[PDB]
C-alpha cells in the first residue's frame, strides 16, 4: 500500500482546507486510518482517527473544527479543516494500520513513527498565515 | 492518594508466570525492586522449568507499570498507582506479525509490602520455524512508547503499541499489543486523559547464573501532557 496526501498548502487564518489521502491497492476498508501532524520543534500529534469500525476521535484542540471521513469505494481518507489557526501550521501525514487501534489522539513523541503504523504517506505542508 | 504513597520509596517486586506456547509449557519466577521516583525497575527472571521455549525479549512487556514515573504535573493521570493496594487485572493480546499470538492475564497487587505480578500466558498458532519458537531474536531491546486511553465503562484504561524486536538477520519482527487494565477493588481510581509511557529496557545476564534467565533494567516515564 502507498498513501498519497494532497490538498495542503497555504491558507489564511479563518479559512478552510480539505486534506485528501489516497491509498493504492484493494485492501483499504479493513484499515484504521489516522492523520498526524508535526510542527517544527514540537512533538508529533495524532490529530484524528477513523477506525475500521467507523469510530472517529479528535485531539481536543481541533474538535469542532476538523472532520475526518473515509470513502471505502475510492479508498481515500479526508481531513476537512475549518476556521484554521496559526496553531494548525504543520506537516500533516496520512497513516493506515491493521493492528490494534483504539482512537488515541494527542502527542506521540518526537517522531510520528514512534506511534507504529503499517503505512505512512510522505505528508503535506499546511501553512496558516 | 493512598495508592501513590505506597510508591515513594523502593518496593520489592515478585513476578510469577506460567506459560503454554504451542503446547510447550514453562514457568518463570522473577525478583527485584522498583523505585517509581525514578521510574526505575531492576528485575531478574529465571526459567524454573529448564530452557525457555520462547525468546526472553518476547516476554519483557508481559513481565508493572505502577512503577512509572509520573511527573508531578501529570499525577492525576496515574491510574496504575491509584488502584493500589488492591491492584488491577492486566490483560493483553500480543500478535507477532506473520506468526502466532500470546494472550496474557495478570493480576498486579500488593502482598504485604511486596508488589506482585502473577501472570498466565497462552500462545497459539506459532511457527516452529519462526522467529519466536526458532529463537531468532537478538538479545536486546529498543525504546518504545505505550499509548494509553481511558476506559470509563470498565473504570480502567486501555493501551496499544507495537514492539519492534530486532531479528538476527538484520530484519525486525513486530509485536502488536492490545492492553486492558481494570481495578480489582471497587473503590475510586484515577481515569487519565490520553498520554503515553516512554520505556527504555536493557537486557543482560548474571555472570554467576547457570540457569536460563534474564536481567532487566528498565526506566518508564509518563509523558505527552504539558
Amino acid at each position: 500500500v502507498q498513501l498519497q496526501e494532497s490538498g495542503g498548502g497555504s491558507v489564511q487564518a479563518g479559512g478552510s482546507l480539505r486534506l485528501s489521502c489516497a491509498a493504492s491497492g484493494d485492501t483499504f476498508s479493513s484499515y484504521s486510518m489516522a492523520w498526524f501532524r508535526q510542527a517544527p520543534g514540537k512533538e508529533c500529534e495524532l490529530v484524528s482517527n477513523i477506525l475500521r469500525d467507523g469510530t472517529t476521535t479528535y485531539a481536543g484542540s481541533v474538535k469542532g473544527r476538523f472532520t475526518i471521513s473515509r470513502d471505502d469505494a475510492k479508498n481515500t481518507v479526508y481531513l476537512q479543516m475549518v476556521n484554521l489557526k496559526s496553531e494548525d501550521t504543520a506537516r500533516y501525514y496520512c497513516a493506515a494500520d491493521s493492528g490494534t487501534q483504539l482512537g488515541y489522539v494527542g502527542a506521540v513523541g518526537l517522531s510520528c513513527l514512534d506511534y507504529v503504523m503499517d503505512y505512512w504517506g510522505k505528508g503535506t505542508q499546511v501553512t496558516v498565515s | 492518594g493512598k495508592g501513590e504513597e505506597l510508591f515513594t520509596g523502593v518496593v520489592p517486586i515478585l513476578v510469577e508466570l506460567d506459560g503454554d506456547v504451542n503446547g510447550h509449557k514453562f514457568s518463570v519466577s522473577g525478583e527485584g525492586e522498583g523505585d517509581a521516583t525514578y521510574g526505575k525497575l531492576t528485575l531478574k527472571f529465571i526459567c524454573t522449568t529448564g530452557k525457555l521455549p520462547v525468546p526472553w525479549p518476547t516476554l519483557v512487556t508481559t513481565f508493572v507499570q505502577c512503577f512509572s514515573r509520573y511527573p508531578d504535573h501529570m499525577k492525576r493521570h496515574d491510574f496504575f498507582k491509584s488502584a493500589m493496594p488492591e491492584g488491577y487485572v492486566q490483560e493483553r493480546t500480543i500478535s507477532f506479525k506473520d506468526d502466532g499470538n500470546y494472550k496474557t492475564r495478570a493480576e498486579v497487587k500488593f502482598e504485604g509490602d511486596t508488589l506482585v505480578n502473577r501472570i498466565e500466558l497462552k500462545g497459539i498458532d506459532f511457527k516452529e520455524d519462526g522467529n519466536i519458537l526458532g529463537h531468532k531474536l537478538e538479545y536486546n531491546y529498543n525504546s518504545h512508547n505505550v499509548y494509553i486511553t481511558a476506559d470509563k465503562q470498565k473504570n480502567g484504561i486501555k493501551a496499544n503499541f507495537k514492539i519492534r524486536h530486532n531479528i538476527e538477520d538484520g530484519s525486525v519482527q513486530l509485536a502488536d499489543h492490545y492492553q486492558q487494565n481494570t481495578p480489582i477493588g471497587d473503590g475510586p481510581v484515577l481515569l487519565p486523559d490520553n498520554h503515553y509511557l516512554s520505556t527504555q529496557s536493557a537486557l543482560s545476564k548474571d555472570p554467576n547464573e547457570k540457569r536460563d534467565h534474564m536481567v532487566l533494567l528498565e526506566f518508564v516515564t509518563a509523558a505527552g501532557i504539558t
